[PDB]
DNA sequence: GAGAATCCCGGTGCCGAGGCCGCTCAATTGGTCGTAGACAGCTCTAGCACCGCTTAAACGCACGTACGCGCTGTCCCCCGCGTTT
DNA sequence: AAACGCGGGGGACAGCGCGTACGTGCGTTTAAGCGGTGCTAGAGCTGTCTACGACCAATTGAGCGGCCTCGGCACCGGGATTCTC
């Protein structure tokens, strides 16, 4: 029924892509503890960039974020990283 | 490697916490994936070395916080 | 391997008492067998069966437990066994035979088999099987199939006409060619029409008012060019999914003799049609027609693009509305000598829509060669508009149901406008004023005309909104009664629909609904099944064979389900429900077409009763200003409204035949159409024929000079008096007498009181009842058609006789020659 | 429980901090001139949302083995202390 | 203060055993990917006008540099307290 319906957003990163970006990562085994854990570290990663990026845009007075907004960003995340 | 729809999901809902109703460039979206995944590749070729430095191997939490710490995070 | 289990038959209990109907992952579905746990043993994929187990002791739990499930469930849990059952007993029925093998076994031993599809599976799933059962089983199916490699209407023999269409005339009445029933009038117009320009070479379009018999229309079409003209050339028909079984069903009706393929499904499936289908021996086609959908095309235009066509159409044209589209772009890329446009309307939203159609029809220079748009009302759009409309009228057939037809019932169509509820009100307010902390309780304002738009039709879109009014029934939010009283009170147009659909069925009415949102749709068929009504659904969520089913159970003259619940994109084409006679639009589209087609769906051919369309739009709302832009758009339609030589290969050719078939004038239209002789003049074939009848006479009283074999035809060495006279002489004393007795069936063939000499010591058993087989084989296949002989199953032959075992071609010579010689005396 | 190390208290010594004075440079004030930015309007790209259809990814459960963790024993090295350089 | 020598204790290293968690496979379900539907907002562009900033000159006050004087901090010594064996 109509009732079916349920969100959740962060675990759209699941399991297997977890194990996919490990594996190219060269790891041979991981503790399912990991999964929430790389999530937390990944949501402060664009926490961080998002921060930025809109920044930007909003001082451009645009509603729309650009791939030049974003790649600003990173110019100085990688820099300050 | 990690599904586009959900990551574009993801990146919105966050953004809505700065200002509401900002739209996006998909290429903006596709950078941002570059860039995520990138880090989380670098981010695993560190904490194995911590791994195999502790005579393990599987990956554990301790050695993602020791790595975060050392890089500085 | 354990493939899925059927039924069952009288945990642990279950382990016990009962025994499944397993079927087999490697076998075919009539090789399905009872088996318990204890006779299956243990073998690859036995959790499936636990699984099934699982499901049944559900169904035996709640079932038999529960005083909470009512009587109706148990009708409900037997419709769903009956309706399980019923497909799993119809997977024996076989459908198409696709090609046949010979077996030879490590027993020493070998068989004749088919490739044969089962008549609800894919082409995937497909198996061999014995063929000496299945002709039993389906002696009409493999008769229908040997036909078809038997016949002549091959791409092969299609005739060609580069330098110029032959003659053509109007054609008084339905051809002898179709069999499905009469043609109207009209219909027998619409096809002298495409003769007509096909005959100038032109592609076209067909736009007779929907559902007045294009299918039927364009396969008679079809039929009298592949017959007539011989344009037999592979040929190609795009098809939206929801209609693909009708047109197959129709090409059965009307046309049963084209062989046809229905490309689909999964991609080894495809592949076995690829493989088995497609190809004479890899190249050349062994196929009439393909029906596909669109998604195949775009899937396997890499495959599909090598063929050289002949002809190509499609059912709904208005899918291609840019040039810029992949499958426009796609089929620009295919090979085709023509192209043919079906649609229910033309003219979209846009006359640039209009202007890629034609230049998919014809070159750019065609089409309406200025990119103007449409002015609202002025001088210049004016004769722009007439301009075109005389260009083009030649190339469109269109025609009005109200003038052609005019036995059927008309239609009303009307608008309810209903006033929102408390809820809608508020919602719709709240969403006015952009309300975050409102709707953060209520969320993706980006497209705000969507959100309101589907708010005003229903605030249960919102996904508290259900909580927010069960709560302040926090207790009664479990009974069925405040359940229902808040689905309905929720939304106004809903309480109006309850009222009409109470009426209706008090009335006996047959309903159609059509919504664009799937969501709505399921929340009000979530209302019919708690208030208990019998419907069905149809939308992208139902594969094709649930949905075929579906819409043939609704259309079945006992149907309970008295309610039909639709998508307008997926449900809006082509599907037929005569048995329906009242449509609820719930909401509309930008479009109007897509309503035209909606109500359409209704008003077909075959409708017997005035239908009633209600159109409910929310008052005070932006779908009522939508509705002006749907006027708008609708604006449009009112502006626009040798032969004497012989070849020594030929020679040899009509010597073979005659020394199988005697006296060949009789088929030798056949023997040409067929190829078995090169095209020559049939009088030069016959008088040369009886010019060599009288020279084995003349032979022959040569040998009653010489006494009292070779000779030439042309100098040509390759003929003998003997053997022609003797096997025309006695293939037409055989072909005399099976006809004079027999020709209502020669399978009733006997020899009778005739008593032949054996075989001798053979190693294989013979009797008069294999000489008679044999002789009825000869007369359907001639004489020396050894292969076609022993392999035809009807005679049991193919068993019995071999490609150093004892008979052979020559054993079977002498024993035809014996045989006819002691019937002959 | 005793011994050593650390902490607290008081006085002396000096250097740095704090303030004052004078001169010079920078800032402030006023006027003129040019252009960049702001504001308005127009055109059309592209983004947002949803449906249709297909296919693989995901998800769940069961089973088996490998790795991780803990314990025990042994050997090496480094720390601590004293003397000499 | 660093270097060198010496002894004893503790930590590091290795092996073993056991249990749990992780990986793999199978079957089923769901969502993503791709294409199409439809519309409106926002970006992106262009033109015009006005106000603000830069430049130049003069004048005035504050800041910087130098000098002097006094206080606060550091160091030294003794006694008391705390921590470690
Ligand atoms: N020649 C005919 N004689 C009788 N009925 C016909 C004929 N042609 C079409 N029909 C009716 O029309 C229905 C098929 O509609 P169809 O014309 O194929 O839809 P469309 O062509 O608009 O896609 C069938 O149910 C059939 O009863
Ligand atoms: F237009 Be027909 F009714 F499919
Ligand atoms: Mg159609």
């Amino acid at each position: 029924r109509h009732r079916k319906v349920l969100r959740d957003n962060i675990q759209g990163i699941t399991k297997p892509a977890i194990r996919r970006l490990a594996r190219r990562g060269g790891v041979k085994r991981i503790s399912g503890l990991i999964y929430e854990e790389t999530r937390g570290v990944l949501k402060v990663f664009l926490e961080n960039v998002i921060r930025d990026a809109v920044t930007y845009t909003e001082h451009a007075k645009r509603k729309t974020v650009t791939a030049m907004d974003v790649v600003y960003a990173l110019k100085r995340q990688g820099r300050t990283l | 490697l990690i599904r586009k729809l959900p990551f574009q999901r993801l990146v919105r809902e966050i953004a809505q916490d700065f200002k509401t109703d900002l739209r996006f460039q998909s290429s903006a979206v596709m950078a941002l994936q570059e860039a995520s995944e990138a880090y989380l590749v670098a981010l695993f070729e560190d904490t194995n070395l911590c791994a195999i430095h502790a005579k393990r191997v599987t990956i554990m939490p301790k050695d993602i916080q020791l790595a975060r710490r050392i890089r500085g995070e | 391997g354990i493939d899925i289990v059927i039924n069952h038959r009288l945990l642990n209990n279950c382990k016990e008492n009962y025994e499944f109907l397993i079927k087999w992952t490697d076998e075919s579905h009539l090789h399905n067998t009872w088996e318990t746990y204890e006779s299956i043993g243990q073998v690859r994929g036995l959790k499936r069966l636990d699984n099934y187990c699982k499901q049944f002791i559900i169904e035996d739990q709640q079932v038999r437990l529960d005083p909470y499930v009512t009587a109706e469930d148990i009708e409900i849990m037997d419709m769903e066994r009956e309706r399980r059952l019923d497909e799993f007993e119809e997977f024996h029925v076989p459908e198409r035979i696709i090609d046949s093998q010979r077996a030879s076994l490590e027993d020493g031993t070998s068989q004749l088999q088919y490739l044969v599809k089962w008549r609800r599976l894919n082409y995937d799933e497909a198996t061999w099987e014995n063929a000496t059962d299945i002709v039993k089983l389906a002696p009409e199916q493999v008769k229908h199939f040997q036909n078809r490699e038997n016949s002549k209407i091959l791409p092969q023999y299609s005739s060609n006409y580069t330098s110029q269409r032959p003659r053509f005339e109007k054609l008084s009445v339905q051809p002898p060619f179709i069999k499905g029933g009469e043609l109207r009038d009209f219909q027998l117009t619409g096809i002298n029409w495409m003769a007509f320009l096909w005959s100038k070479g032109d592609n076209g379009i067909l736009a007779d008012e929907m559902g007045l018999g294009k299918t039927v229309q364009t396969v008679a079409f079809i039929s009298w060019l592949i017959f007539a003209r011989r344009q037999n050339g592979p040929h190609i028909i795009v098809v939206p999914l929801s209609t693909m079984p009708a047109w197959l069903d129709t090409f059965e009706k009307w046309a049963p003799d084209l062989n046809c393929i229905c490309y689909m499904g999964n991609q080894k499936s495809r592949d076995t049609i690829r493989e088995y289908e497609f190809y004479t021996n890899p190249k050349t086609m062994k196929f009439n027609v393909l029906l596909t959908t669109y998604e195949y095309i775009l899937k396997d235009r890499a495959e599909l693009g090598s063929i050289k066509w002949q002809f190509m159409a499609v059912d709904e044209a208005h899918r291609l509305k840019n040039a810029e589209s992949s499958l426009y772009e796609s089929l620009n890329s295919f090979k085709v000598a023509n192209r043919m446009l079906i649609t229910g309307t033309p003219l979209q939203n846009n006359i640039k829509e209009l202007a890629a159609l034609v230049n998919f029809l014809m070159p750019g220079r065609f089409t309406i060669d200025q990119e103007i748009d449409f002015e609202n009302q002025d001088e210049e759009q004016e004769e722009y508009i007439h301009d075109l409309h005389r260009r083009i009228q030649p190339f469109i057939l269109r025609r009005l149901k109200k003038d052609v037809e005019k036995s059927l019932p008309s239609k009303t169509e009307r608008i309810l406008r209903v006033e929102l509820s408390d809820v809608q009100t508020e919602y719709y307010k709240n969403i006015l004023t952009k309300n975050y902390s409102a709707l953060t309780a209520g969320f993706s304002l980006l497209n705000i005309m969507n959100e309101l738009k589907k708010a005003s039709n229903h605030p249960y879109l919102f996904d508290n909104a259900e909580e927010r009014v069960l709560q302040k029934f926090g207790d009664g939010k479990m009974t069925r009664e405040n359940v229902l009283r808040g689905l309905i009170m929720s939304s106004g147009k809903m309480v109006l629909l309850d009222q009409l659909l109470t009426r209706l069925k008090k009335d006996g009415h047959r309903v159609l609904i059509f919504s664009q949102m799937v969501r709505m749709l399921d929340i009000l068929g979530d209302y019919l099944s708690i208030k208990g009504i019998n419907f069905q659904r149809l939308d992208g969520t139902v594969p094709s064979a649930q949905r075929r089913i579906s819409i043939d159970h609704f259309n079945s003259p006992d149907s309970n389900d008295f309610v039909f619940l639709l998508s307008t994109r997926a449900g809006g084409l082509g599907i037929n429900l005569m048995t329906a006679d009242t449509v609820v639009i719930f909401d509309s589209d930008w479009n109007p077409q897509a309503d035209l087609q909606a109500m359409a769906r209704a008003h077909r051919i075959g409708q017997k009763n005035h239908v009633m369309v209600y159109r409910l739009v929310s008052k005070d709302t932006v779908e009522e200003e939508v509705l002006e832009r749907a006027r708008k758009k609708m604006i449009l339609e009112y502006a626009i409204i040798d032969m004497d030589s012989i070849g020594e290969s030929e020679v040899r050719a009509l010597y073979k035949a005659i020394l199988k078939f005697g006296n060949l004038k009789e088929i030798l239209d056949e023997l040409i159409a067929d190829g078995t002789l090169p095209v020559k003049s049939f009088e030069k074939y016959g008088e040369t024929y009886d010019e060599m009848m009288e020279a084995a006479k003349d032979c022959v009283h040569e040998e009653e000079k010489n006494r009292k074999v070779l000779f030439n035809f042309k100098g040509v060495k390759s003929l003998n008096a003997e053997s022609l006279l003797s096997r025309v002489e006695d293939l037409k004393y055989l072909k005399n007498l099976i006809n004079s007795n027999y020709k209502d069936d020669p399978l009733k063939f006997s020899l009778g009181n005739n008593t032949p000499k054996p075989v001798q010591n053979w190693s294989s058993n013979w009797t008069k009842e294999e000489d008679e087989k044999l002789l009825i084989g000869v007369f359907k296949y001639g004489y020396g058609s050894w292969t076609q002989i022993r392999d035809d199953p009807f005679l049991g032959i193919t068993d019995k006789i071999f490609l150093k075992k004892v008979p052979g071609a020559i054993h079977l010579g002498r024993r035809v020659d014996y045989l006819l010689s002691f019937l002959r005396g």
